[PDB]
């Protein structure tokens, strides 16, 4: 694939050899290996240099192309003001290297200038710029915390960093870039199930997207947190799907079939004290909110709603019972189940 | 756990460095590897680092050599005369001050309530150091009588048993226990009768007393590197 | 005048300046050849607060 440093010298030193037999002294030292070996080194040197080359583009070079960034870890750098109690009475220098830092708990990281920088004798207020010296998320400091030189002379009133940095960032991994790449490629796909459910999905309001398909129809059931499908939302969806179904077949949006259960329970408790308004409303709350976290395919199992209603409270809530709620209530893929009128009795 | 670090030098190179330290110029690719560099490994200056930061190092960055590195096992010759004087000071000690007021206690040198702790003028306590350390440290075993101390029967000197009579025989008891209480000291290498003499009732003597050179102190503090512990419970 | 041994006991008493910068370059300036009891003094006619 690659020479390297002693193959090079050793086919330099044969190659001149051959030329001429003038040279025959190839000892160490000698001026002419040493030209060969400096030679050598250069083109191994250039070797090196091809190869990072050719495996920075075998992992970026393509999908580079496409508007992708690999988002590399980054130094938080930004500017900071430092304000002088006087118009300065000679040129001031500050050296490379020179560090500020916080006095707080909260951001010990520390800040270095990495190029000179001088202040005019005219100057009051002179700014630079610093460079977090460690790589990450973690020299994003916020405004106001950059407020202390630790080699500045007397005649600063006061350091400040006049933005919050955000410049510093983690590397974003192959895998990653991969993933999104990939995501973008499935996303160019259209006319087909999959692609139909992507195009509604991406729509702001759809929380929930069943495709059902039948030889030369194709109909969507679509629903919003409610379980709704308000005229408008449905108008969207249709407009948007219009770039998406396939030629010479109907598409159709309809609702998804919301089912909303009635709960009438009667809890039995433990703490007749307690007994109030507020922890009514409570474990309607919380059996509301049960109800209507379930997904358009999930069905009410009792038993989990029983779970639930008795790990509000392990022993003020004694015993649960319900009149409406016999046995599970199976719903198919396009039917969503949503909370009713619900009821609590204590007991 | 410790490593080199190398300041880059002026038009530095990396198998300049590689075959300075691993002897060989091999290792220039594990160097930069390890410390994450990019093609222009060492710059000019930092007008050109500005470009890349993080990847990139000017002269007068420091680079990090991953070779296990050792205090011990030194040359001694390339120490620093100031560092072999910390070195030893801190193999010999540091302690509180009690042989303040020569005069008193060698006025009354058997009897007790004799020594005392003392000031430094800084409204610090006072601490005696190396040879002060050493000079303190045998002062209070050759005074102290051996037994009285708490803890350590054999700490001490028999000195105050021997106020015998004026004959070369007391001389020589007197010159034998010396020799065992300076011996008794770990750090004492040797001890050695100069001179004595008798002046009926004074008696008179000098010893000579070689306390644990300069390179053996050093390797003992180098070899406790290792163990973080640098004091002394001899 | 002062006696500096330590670089902590320049920079208790010297705050900051080239005066310091300079002791630091002196203890520093060989790797075998360090000096020694440096005696140092200021030449500005300060006042305090």
């Amino acid at each position: 694939k690659t020479r390297k440093l002693t193959n090079i010298l050793s086919k330099l030193i044969d190659k001149t050899m051959a030329g001429t037999s003038k040279i025959t002294d190839f000892t160490p030292g000698s001026a002419s290996r040493s030209l060969l070996e400096a030679v050598s080194l250069e083109i191994e040197q250039f070797y090196i240099l091809t190869k990072e080359n050719i495996d920075w583009g075998i992992q970026e070079g393509i999908i580079e192309a496409f508007d992708f960034q690999k988002r590399q870890s980054k130094r938080a750098y930004g500017d900071v003001t430092i304000q002088f109690y006087q118009p300065l009475d000679m040129r001031m220098y500050i050296p490379a290297g020179t560090t500020f830092t916080s006095t707080r708990q909260e951001y010990p990281q520390q800040f270095e200038t990495l190029v000179d920088y001088y202040a005019e004798p005219d100057s009051t207020e002179i700014v630079v710029e610093v460079y977090c010296k460690e790589t990450g998320v973690a020299g994003n400091v916020p405004e106001g915390t950059i407020n202390t030189i630790a080699s500045g002379s007397s005649l600063i009133r006061s350091v400040n960093n006049e933005y919050s940095f955000n410049t510093g960032t983690k590397e974003e991994s192959q895998e990653d870039f991969k993933r999104r790449f990939h995501s973008f490629v499935e996303s160019r796909g259209r006319a087909t199930n999959k692609s139909v459910r992507y195009g509604a999905l991406q729509i702001p309001d759809v929380e929930g997207v069943y495709v059902y398909e039948e030889t030369g129809h194709i109909t969507v059931f679509a629903h919003d947190r409610n379980g709704n499908l308000s005229d408008t939302l449905k108008e969207d969806i249709i407009d948007a799907l219009q770039d998406y179904r396939p030629s010479g077949i109907m598409l159709d949006v309809t609702g998804v079939e919301k089912e909303e259960v009635n709960v009438s329970a009667t809890v039995t408790i433990s703490n007749k004290s307690r007994i109030g308004d507020t922890l009514q409303k409570h474990i309607e709350s919380v059996i509301r909110s049960y109800l209507n976290n379930l997904k358009t395919s999930d069905d009410l199992i009792i038993t989990d709603l029983i779970q639930a209603i008795m790990n509000i409270d392990d022993v003020l809530i004694y015993d649960v019972s319900f009149d409406n709620l016999d046995e599970n209530i199976i719903v198919p893929p396009q039917g969503i189940i949503r909370a009713g009128e619900i009821k609590v009795e204590l007991k | 756990m410790r490593f080199k670090k190398h300041v880059v030098q002026h038009e530095e190179t990396m198998q300049a460095i590689a075959q300075r330290y691993y002897g060989d110029v091999s290792y220039w690719i594990d160097l930069v590897e390890h410390n994450n560099l990019k093609y222009p490994y060492l710059v000019e200056t930092d007008e050109e680092k500005m470009k890349d930061p993080e990847r990139l190092a000017s002269t007068g960055d420091t680079l990090i050599i991953p070779i296990e590195s050792d205090l011990t096992d030194v040359s001694a010759k390339e120490i620093n005369s100031r560092d072999k004087d910390v070195l030893v000071e801190l193999a010999l000690g540091r302690d509180l001050n009690i042989t303040a007021d020569e005069k008193y206690f060698n006025e009354h040198g058997t009897s007790d309530n004799i020594l005392a702790f003392s000031t430094n003028g800084n409204g610090d306590l006072d601490t005696v150091k190396g040879i002060d350390n050493m000079k303190q440290q045998l002062q209070a075993r050759l005074l102290t009588p051996r037994g009285s101390l708490m803890l350590h029967p054999n700490y001490g000197s028999d000195l105050h048993n021997l106020f015998g009579l004026n004959i070369p025989e007391q001389a020589t008891l007197i010159e034998m226990e010396v020799l065992r209480t300076l011996t008794s000291d770990n750090r004492v290498k040797s001890a050695n009768l100069i001179d004595w003499k008798i002046q009926g009732n004074v008696y008179s003597g000098q010893f000579s007393v070689e306390i644990k050179s300069v390179e053996e102190s050093i390797n003992f503090v180098l070899g406790q590197d290792e163990e973080g512990i640098f004091a002394l419970f001899e | 005048v002062y006696e500096l041994r330590n670089y902590s006991q320049a920079k208790r008493l010297f705050r900051s300046g080239e005066l310091l910068d300079a002791i630091e370059l002196a203890w520093g300036s060989n790797p075998n050849y360090t000096a020694g009891r440096i005696l140092a003094m200021r030449i500005e006619d300060a006042k305090p607060a």
